[PDB]
């Protein structure tokens, strides 16, 4: 009766920690939604540390989102919390435009409160969400040099992976004589894209940047690469990086963070 | 106006002809299921209707199964939330659909209400067994409701033996109704006549019931057959319009045997004014029962067309042995979609060919066939010793097991003391035991 | 020139807003056609939500309707006529005497096109229900379209959603398997857009808890009024309504067990 | 040297094409020549043709020294053709007797350069027969306009019946829920040209068809803006697709009604 106030905003919390804009957390989890299934965020002092390989092991996804992209954060402890994302877009899609999101978590966490505070106060919504006990997959900040880095535009990238992966179900990659190429050789034909290192100065935004050292060749499957793209919903222009035994390495930068797959080659 | 099985379709279980044991047991359990509930079915009453959410009713065509559970909800004040064949039931439509309704109340309930269920749901799924491709999933869906249901649930269906119908087995209270009895079906038949205006004799609406099977609802569509074709029933008509009616529309099934088995056609004087091809034609007049009917009565006559010096028992089986060769064709003719052109040599081996061999004189009187329900009675249990089987496979194949069960009977009946001893010592259950116990009998 | 009801809807889109508003939980439906204008009602094929519409004579640049006359149509069937009027369309009901059918005439301002469709009535045998205006425990009010998005919201959590009105506050919770969810909302009036504020006349206490699958139903009818009224009572139905400048698209909606 | 030169002003243009065949044609054996490309195929069932003609005019160069045969799948060709960025010049290149035709996307400010392969199909069928060059009349209208009209009355029915009688466009469909009608006339709105209704009457012509197929042509509204059709009792109507430098026709035959 009179205990109609919701917990979240009361309890004691280990974390609590309030986005710059809802929206945000609910892209970023997007972007690497349709790969990974149930991923363990571990929250530190310095902000959220999320890692996950696919089932089939050979996709990893490496999120992180650093402390500058809340309006306030103060997680004082570290704690894991472990959750299924299908569940977790669900909460997520329940924010509006002009409402704050707050993760709060309390000292002895067994599910996670999503609150979304509004503008007029007259509206406060709060979901709980249940927390799943995965088997935490230590760092591998294993950061071998890639022979060849470039970056592009993510909405021209997707785009070349999608158009190709119609052709073959194995996207190739060569970066020979600092030019980048796109290769999909399928049962009824073939597809080649070739672009080179372009520099705009007007729109600095739309460039091509390449840094060859030694001639690259690969190639991944193209059915990841089309969930790998996702990270187009978060940042403009997305870095690659190859290397001849490292997988590969696509970036989306994040102001605080950034969303980054690492994609093993199918040998 | 109306169909006559509409217009005198029950009104009360008042009126329910036959079965009156499981209706009972039917409205007994609608009763008892707030209790069961608030006991969370975890007690089976001196009936055993107390572990169950849903009821499954199952028995031949129109016997009063869907008359009864409409009108048992109907009775204890129950609203009815009912879905069949005609509906799509796929596990999907059925998640999407009645799921929401197994925990809700009548919207209409309300501007209904003292009833005291006028407020709550019985939800009736009639013709299960009759979920085809169009309802995938929809039998599992539908047995995972018997076990999760928070208000009473009642299935209808014709053949609980199947296996379509296997995932129902152990979640629910199955009644089963039989064929109603004959002088509840003459009674009622009787009733009808009167209101509508003719009389008939005993022993036509006698047979009717015989060609029936029992099916209720047959005879009532069978018996509006008379009014409705003749314009004016008259005093005199009554007793003569029987015989167009019953040697056309209603027993022409009989008025075939006692033809085919007149002597009178086989002698060379009517055997030129009712030709070889005339007896055979009699055939396909109704070929699917002809040959049943032949068989059925070749043996109940005075042949006056036996050789002279000819003993009515060797004729007999000169017959007996064709009905079994016509047996062999019609097998073959049944197994190729393709064979009609067989036929006209089955309608020779199976009846012609076999009734010129005892012809004659009627000594009994023609009876239908004995082997459809007869049929009916060695299959439906050739299902329970299966199941039987696949429980005791663990301890000969399902034939080896009918022919040696038989000391497992004794103890299993012997003095019926050392009661739960033999019964759990032998790895059966409570339908282990009911099971065993039906086909044993 | 020959017909016993002849109406004129001002705006053809009207006719299907209001069809298209229940033609999700009801099939058949029978329309009864009078002087003042069309009225109906029709129970769910659950038998758990009950449907009422009134559309009044004020909605029509023209109506008729000599006799009393009944037009029991199939929703789904009338509802892929109304799909053919364009924009610029003056939709015209036409049913003449004792009909077997009905006509939709949709004509345009430029009289150079004109396009009628015939729709073959049913046959529906209506249980009449007698509803009675009730005084419930708690009548609030709010914007259809937030309305919409916290039962879109709720409904991912649960197949149930509770309703508490509690010292004058509206809050709606789900308590599902994967978590919970809840959403509060008090009463206020921002005379900036009267219609984005939340209203709450409480007499008395209320917690019902209604089926997900038909509140994603009725929230549907968020395309008549911009404006969605609720009462509930403890002991009936509770009632969803939208308001149209001619009538209304009420919801009465069966509670589950406590 | 390319034996086959074929560069599209714009690569969008040769995909609003090829998404008229797309659906109901299957394999479409493109013959090319010195003043640009034609192609024609049938139904399995015999019950529609397509005829397509482009001309050099919607080319920014051509080059077809001799004659080709380019066979080829549409599936597999309309996806090629969805890899061209609105940025992009398409270029069909074929070698000496192709066995594989090849298309080419470029930019004018930025380095890309897409080049598909595509094995070509070989049918061995090549039969083109057109008889029909004079109908009793002749009708155009937008196709959107029409697309509409069409799928409208689909849901009433597998036949349409385009009823031409004097001076009126009629087109109907009589199904098991209801009719549907609608009758638009020949009218130019001097502001808007392009929406306006021409047809040319000399002969009364009534001819149904299978509504299966008459959609299959509402895709070519793609193609185009404004749709012509040509009508004569006891024989194929023609539906043709204007385009600058050619067209996508569509010859679909009746139904013997009587
Ligand atoms: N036991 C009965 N007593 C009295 N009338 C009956 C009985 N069984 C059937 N009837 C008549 O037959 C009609 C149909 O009976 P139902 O109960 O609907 O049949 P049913 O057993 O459900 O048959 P199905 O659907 O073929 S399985 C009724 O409207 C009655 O007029
Ligand atoms: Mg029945």
């Amino acid at each position: 009766g009179l205990e109609v106030l919701f917990q979240g905003p009361h309890m004691a919390s280990m974390l609590e920690a309030k986005f710059e804009e809802a929206s945000l957390f609910k892209r970023i989890i997007d972007g690497f939604k349709d790969c990974v299934q149930l991923v363990n965020f571990q929250c530190k002092e310095d902000g959220i540390i999320a890692q996950a390989v696919d089932d089939s092991r050979v996709l990893l996804v490496s999120l992180e989102i650093g402390v500058e992209a809340f309006q306030e954060y103060r997680c004082d402890h570290p704690v894991t919390l472990g959750m299924d994302l299908t569940s977790l877009s669900k909460i997520l899609r329940c924010g509006n435009n002009t409402d704050t999101l707050t993760l709060i978590a309390d000292n002895t966490p067994d599910s996670i409160i999503l609150l979304f505070e509004d503008t007029k106060k007259d509206r406060i919504a709060e979901y709980s969400l249940k927390l799943m006990d995965i088997d935490a997959d230590f760092l591998k900040i294993e950061e071998l040099q890639y022979d060849s880095t470039l970056s592009l535009p993510s909405s021209e990238f997707s785009k070349i992976v999608r158009d190709l992966s119609q052709l073959s179900d194995s996207i190739n990659i060569m970066i020979t004589k600092e030019t980048i190429k796109f290769v999909a050789d399928g049962d009824i034909g073939s597809g080649s894209v070739i672009i080179k290192p372009f520099v705009d100065m007007e729109h600095p935004e739309t460039s091509i940047k390449l840094e060859m050292d030694q001639p690259v060749d690969l190639t991944f499957g193209a059915k990841y690469l089309l969930d790998i793209i996702k990270g187009s919903s978060l940042s403009d222009r997305v870095g690659i990086r190859l290397s001849s035994e490292a997988p590969a390495l696509f970036q989306f930068d994040l102001k605080s963070g950034f969303l980054q797959f690492f994609l093993a080659p199918k040998f | 106006d109306k169909l006559w099985t509409v217009k005198y379709a029950p009104t009360n279980l008042q009126q329910v002809c036959g079965n009156k044991g499981s209706v009972m047991k039917l409205k007994n359990w609608l009763a008892n299921w707030e209790n069961s509930k608030k006991n969370s079915f975890k007690h089976a009453g001196k009936d055993g209707s107390g572990v169950f959410r849903a009821a499954m009713l199952y028995g031949p065509p129109g016997i009063g199964k869907t008359t009864a559970a409409h009108l048992v909800a109907q009775e204890l004040g129950y609203d009815i939330l009912e879905q069949n064949a005609s509906d799509v039931r796929s596990k999907t439509l059925l998640n999407a659909g009645v799921k929401n309704a197994l925990d809700n109340m009548s919207v209409v309930g309300y501007f209904k209400h003292q009833n005291l269920n006028g407020k709550h749901f019985v939800i009736i799924m009639d013709e299960v067994d009759g979920m085809s491709g169009g309802d995938r999933g929809g039998v599992g869906q539908l047995a995972q409701f018997c076990r999760k249901t928070s208000t009473p649930l009642i299935l209808i269906c014709n053949e609980r033996n199947l296996p379509k119908m296997r995932p129902f087995d152990r979640v629910c209270l199955d009644i089963q109704f039989r064929r109603p009895d004959a002088n509840s079906i003459k009674s009622r038949l009787m009733t009808i006549a009167i209101r509508e205006k003719f009389k008939l004799d005993p022993n036509v609406i006698d047979r009717l019931i015989q060609t029936t099977r029992g099916d209720i609802r047959q005879v009532i569509n069978l018996l509006s057959t008379i009014s409705t074709t003749t314009k004016t029933i008259n005093h005199e008509n009554i007793n003569e319009i029987s015989k167009a009616w019953e040697k056309n529309i209603a027993l022409k099934p009989f008025d075939i045997a006692h033809k085919m088995l007149d002597g009178q056609i086989y002698s060379d004087i009517g055997s030129r004014n009712f030709t070889l091809n005339d007896k055979i034609a009699l055939y396909f007049d109704d070929f699917d029962f002809t040959p049943l009917m032949i068989q059925e009565n070749y043996l109940s006559t005075r042949p006056s067309v036996l050789k002279p010096g000819q003993s009515h028992l060797e004729a007999v089986a000169e017959a007996a042995n064709c009905i079994s060769l016509g047996d062999i064709v019609e097998k073959k003719i049944r197994s190729s979609e393709q064979l009609w052109s067989l036929l006209p040599l089955h309608a020779v081996l199976s009846s012609v060919y076999p009734a010129s061999k005892v012809a004659g004189h009627m000594a009994g009187r023609i009876n239908f066939t004995a082997w459809l329900g007869q049929n009916s009675k060695s299959a439906k249990y050739y299902r329970l010793l299966q199941e039987i089987h696949y429980h005791t496979r663990l301890g000969x194949x399902x034939x080896x097991x009918x022919x040696x069960x038989x000391x497992x009977x004794x103890x299993x009946x012997x003095x019926x003391x050392x009661x739960x001893x033999x019964x759990x010592x032998x790895x059966x259950x409570x339908x282990x035991x009911x099971x065993x116990x039906x086909x044993x009998x």
